[PDB]
């Protein structure tokens, strides 16, 4: 979310009557949130949430399985490839 | 606007062309001054030498300079090096912060000279501009 | 008078341009008056910008020319805010497009690499599309290059620099030099020896003789045709050792355990 | 029905006005009157924005005037003029009322008390014009003004924290103008702004005012930035004067933007890490924060990149910025992952999305980042592999290319190997076991000298509202 724990800044950061003015003072030097133009230019986004679950859409820890794809259909053909060689020499 | 062309004028070969570089860089020091504090030894040099009559104007950007870096106690000697056009920014009271820094130095100076004699300033004890 | 520098340009005779430069130098002033510098544009002041571009573009080509690189380096600056100020109805040249292309050759020549991202950066929203990359390839591509490490592709395109003449070659010769050095110093981390032929051919001569006196001057030892970079590295660090600055850039054991102790004590 | 309307406005604000004014009159208070201004923004902005906008016009009638109801009366004038109940007997609340002048005095002789008024409603006139979103007459014709008004006196200590925020509502709305369109007006604009903010705060250092100096710097940064200037950024954070006494932790945190922003592109990324680590945690985090906190988050991952390091593909996922970080996330990845193929489609795909974000340009800088991890992953993985290997792995083109490549990169160390050029291969060279070194005592003494910098911090800071809550009474 951010950098370092996301969870640790959050709560230690919060509304007060001062703050309240500088959050407006800050949104308004880049003018919008900036989390718009997304939902305009794509009309309705499209993410990489096809390759697996721990990808961009992703509420839980991820596995780390989604810069690489399942090797165990390979494998089941690399076995049986060296056998078939193994045995003739 | 720009420091580009008032940089590369000092640094043109024209005796001319680097006494109007001094005018345009007086004129202008309050947006330019990051610039050229850079720059700073080619207005020194032009100072120093008596082939100009604008030494003295070249003498009066440096305490300009100076005087937006931070650095006020060397602007002082370098506004008694110019001599004239400093009673310009002696009746300006947005700078008359150089005008006020000759008067704090003096009075840690005088302390020193009182105990050498009570009389050092109708005496050469001290610089005679700083009495002055 | 003024206009003798412009028609001098088409002669061909670039020094003469120089040697009649001085007066027009003091009657540049008399046309930096006319204009406010473009604190305000008008078109009284349209007609009297292109007489003071002019004068500047033709000089610039010009040095490079004898060259005079830094004469050149003026004259770029002086120029720059004339093309920066205002919307455009004269704010580009046919000349404006070949001059951004010798500057930034300038800066890799002698490899401040450090201005030359940043003048890019600058420099990025007058040629976009607007001028776009049609010249400006020249340096920008051997600049990709140079940043991913193929010192091959980076040869390349100067090799085929050459053909293209505008004036280019002027930066090209010098580009030619920088590359060895370069080189020289990355294979000196790699290993301890290279075979002379191998040499020739990373280090990009065109005689044998050539490389092994480079090698001569540059405090390698070819003994039975073996480089060995290790001696300009032993010489440097001996340098380094024999000024001294130096207990406390290390920093001793001893002054290590004061430093803790005194924090604490104040 | 309208006069009614227009009581209620000048009541609440009379409210307001007190709170800072009574302070201000006894002598400054600097700190208190500026927490309590932070306040007063947000309730005049809901005030004026309901129940009709003439509320302003009033206002000045309440107070004394010199030129100040004039004044006013040109900006309502422009907007569809406004006079009724707007003068004296039905805009007017004081009839012998001494929080607003006295009447009897201020007929009687002389000497102002134009000034703290003044600057106040100068305030109110920036937050009117943005709650409109009309810029373009209005504010020029305000900014010509109020520049020279500041100018006219010399400001006291409390008068430096009113145009510490009237610059930023000037500053803002011309850079609006600016990129809204492009003119010869538009280039001409640039220059003026740029004078009056810098000779002000020379200004402003010799008058004792924090606040004042550290908005301005941002101000002045964030305009480099934007026009290209890495030249003249450099220069003014080496000729430091910026304050960390009496500031807000907002200004902190544009502060600290600006500068890892600058630092990347001239080729410095360590020091950029820094301030942009410390830029996220100084500003509040909250959902009306979103707009900067979202440009923070966006620029870190990629300074992050040009090191050669990788952020967390775990960053991209948890978040709720998912929908701008849609980018990143494939640029993160093109990278880790070492194919180049990957990276020119996924930076051709995104270009307009960046180039707003203006990360575009490091965007290219990045390419030399993605050849270095697909070698350094080539390294740890076969201690000792032919070039020959390489070329197949990784689809570069000859022996040649591939030696260049390490050949550079171990110069500053990415790769850490030496090269066999007999054998034809490459031997890495890191082995570990610096438990037998004396590495551990340099790199204990960066970790100590962070604890004591905790050390000072906390001494400085603990004792010092407990004098000021001592000192005041109590029972």
């Amino acid at each position: 979310m951010s950098t370092d724990v996301a969870a640790a800044q959050a709560q230690s950061k919060i509304d007060l009557t001062k703050k309240k003015n500088e959050e407006i003072n800050k949104k308004s030097l880049e003018e919008d949130d900036e989390f718009e133009d997304f939902p305009i230019d794509t009309w309705a986004n499209g993410e990489t949430i096809k390759s697996n679950a721990v990808t961009q859409t992703n509420i839980w820890e991820e596995n780390w399985d989604d810069v690489e794809v399942d090797d165990d259909f390979t494998n089941e053909l690399k076995a049986e490839l060296d056998r078939y060689k193994r045995e003739n020499q | 606007t720009t420091a580009a062309p008032l940089l590369a004028l000092l640094r043109e070969n024209q005796d001319s062309v680097k006494t109007y570089a001094l005018e345009s860089i007086n004129n202008v020091v309050d947006q330019l001054w990051s610039e050229i504090s850079n720059e700073l030894p080619d207005i020194e040099a032009l100072y120093d030498d008596d082939t100009f009559s604008d030494r003295e104007m070249a003498a009066l950007i440096a305490s300009k300079v100076y005087y937006n870096l931070g650095e006020y106690e060397s602007a002082v000697k370098y506004a008694l090096a110019a001599k004239d056009r400093f009673d310009i920014d002696e009746k300006s009271q947005f700078v008359e912060t150089i005008v006020s820094k000759s008067i704090e130095m003096y009075v840690q100076e005088a302390s020193k000279q009182y105990t050498k004699d009570e009389q050092f300033y109708t005496k050469d004890i001290i610089d005679p501009k700083l009495t002055s | 008078l003024t206009k003798s520098l412009s028609i001098a340009f088409e002669n061909g005779d670039y020094a003469a341009c120089e040697k009649l430069l001085p007066p027009i130098k003091i009657e540049l002033i008399k046309n930096n008056l006319l204009i406010p510098d473009l604190s305000i544009q008008n078109d009284i002041y349209l007609n009297d910008l292109m007489i003071t571009k002019r004068i500047l573009e033709v000089g610039a080509l010009a040095s490079i020319q004898t060259f005079n690189f830094d004469s050149f380096e003026n004259y770029f600056n002086q120029l720059k805010p004339y093309y920066f100020s205002n919307n455009h109805k004269l704010s580009e040249s046919d000349k404006k497009s070949k001059l951004i292309s010798l500057y930034l050759l300038n800066l890799l020549s002698q490899n401040n690499t450090t201005k030359f991202h940043s003048e890019l950066q600058y420099l990025d929203k007058h040629i976009k599309n607007l001028e776009d990359d049609s010249l400006l390839s020249y340096p920008i591509k051997l600049d990709r290059w140079l940043m991913e490490g193929s010192y091959q592709k980076a040869w390349d395109l100067l090799q085929s620099g050459s053909q293209n003449i505008s004036e280019f070659d002027s930066f090209t010769d010098i580009l030619k030099s920088a590359i060895r050095d370069e080189i020289a110093k990355n294979t000196e981390l790699s290993y301890d020896f290279l075979p002379l032929s191998n040499i020739k051919a990373l280090l990009f001569f065109n005689n044998e003789k050539e490389t092994e006196k480079f090698a001569l001057e540059r405090n390698w030892p070819i003994v039975n045709s073996k480089v060995y970079f290790n001696n300009q590295s032993k010489e440097k660090a001996d340098y380094e050792d024999e000024m001294m600055h130096e207990e406390d850039q290390k920093t001793n054991i001893i002054e290590k355990a004061m430093d803790y102790a005194i924090s604490i004590e104040n | 029905l309208h006069h009614s309307e227009k009581k209620y406005a000048e009541e609440d604000q009379v409210q307001e006005l007190l709170k800072v004014l009574n302070e201000i009159s006894k002598t400054t208070l600097t700190l208190d009157p500026r927490y309590i201004w932070r306040s007063l923004k947000d309730l005049s902005s809901l005030r004026n924005q309901e129940l009709l906008n003439a509320e302003t016009l009033c206002f000045t009638v309440n107070v004394l005037y010199p030129d100040s109801s004039s004044f006013k009366k040109n900006l309502l004038k422009f907007i569809t003029s406004n006079h009724k109940s707007s003068v004296p007997g039905s805009a007017e609340l004081r009839n012998s009322y001494p929080a607003s002048f006295y009447s009897v005095n201020t007929e009687k002789k002389t000497i102002e008390v134009t000034a703290e008024i003044n600057c106040f409603m100068h305030l109110l006139v920036q937050l009117f014009l943005w709650d409109s979103k009309e810029l373009e007459q209005l504010v020029e014709f305000n900014r010509k003004v109020v520049i020279p008004n500041l100018l006219c006196y010399y400001n006291l200590r409390s008068l430096n924290l009113i145009n510490a925020k009237l610059w930023f509502y000037i500053y803002l709305s011309h850079e609006t103008l600016a990129r809204s369109s492009e003119e010869i007006n538009s280039d001409n604009q640039n220059i003026i702004l740029r004078s009056t903010m810098m000779k002000f705060l020379k200004i402003a250092s010799l008058k004792h005012d924090n606040e004042t100096k550290a908005m301005l710097i941002n101000l002045i940064l964030r305009d480099f930035l934007n026009n290209g200037e890495v030249d003249s950024a450099s220069d003014f954070i080496s000729k430091l004067e910026y304050p960390h006494t009496d500031v807000s932790s907002s200004l902190e945190a544009r502060y600290f933007f600006y500068l890892s922003k600058i630092n990347a592109i001239q080729l410095d990324y360590s020091t950029a890490n820094e301030y942009i680590i410390a830029a996220i945690r100084k500003a509040p985090h909250n959902s009306k924060s979103l707009g900067f906190l979202q440009q923070s988050n966006k620029l870190h991952c990629c300074i992050q990149l040009l090191m050669g390091d990788i952020p967390e593909l775990s960053f991209f996922h948890q978040s709720n910025m998912q929908k701008s970080l849609l980018p990143y996330y494939h640029l993160t990845k093109a990278v880790k992952l070492g194919d180049l193929k990957k990276f020119t489609s996924t930076i051709t795909k995104y270009k307009q999305l960046l180039l707003k974000d203006d990360t575009y340009q490091l965007c290219v800088r990045l390419r030399s980042n993605v050849i270095k991890t697909g070698i350094r992953i080539i390294s740890l993985t076969y201690k000792k592999i032919s070039l020959r290997d390489i070329c197949l792995k990784l689809n570069l083109d000859s022996e040649q290319t591939v030696e260049y490549m390490v050949s550079r990169a171990i110069r500053d160390g990415v790769i850490e190997a030496k090269i066999n050029h007999e054998d034809g291969f490459i031997e890495t060279t890191e082995l570990l076991n610096i438990y037998d070194s004396e590495d551990p005592q340099q790199v204990f003494d960066e970790r100590i000298k962070f604890a004591n910098q905790l050390h000072d911090e906390y001494l400085v800071s603990m004792r010092y509202p407990e004098d000021k809550k001592t000192q005041q009474n109590e029972k």
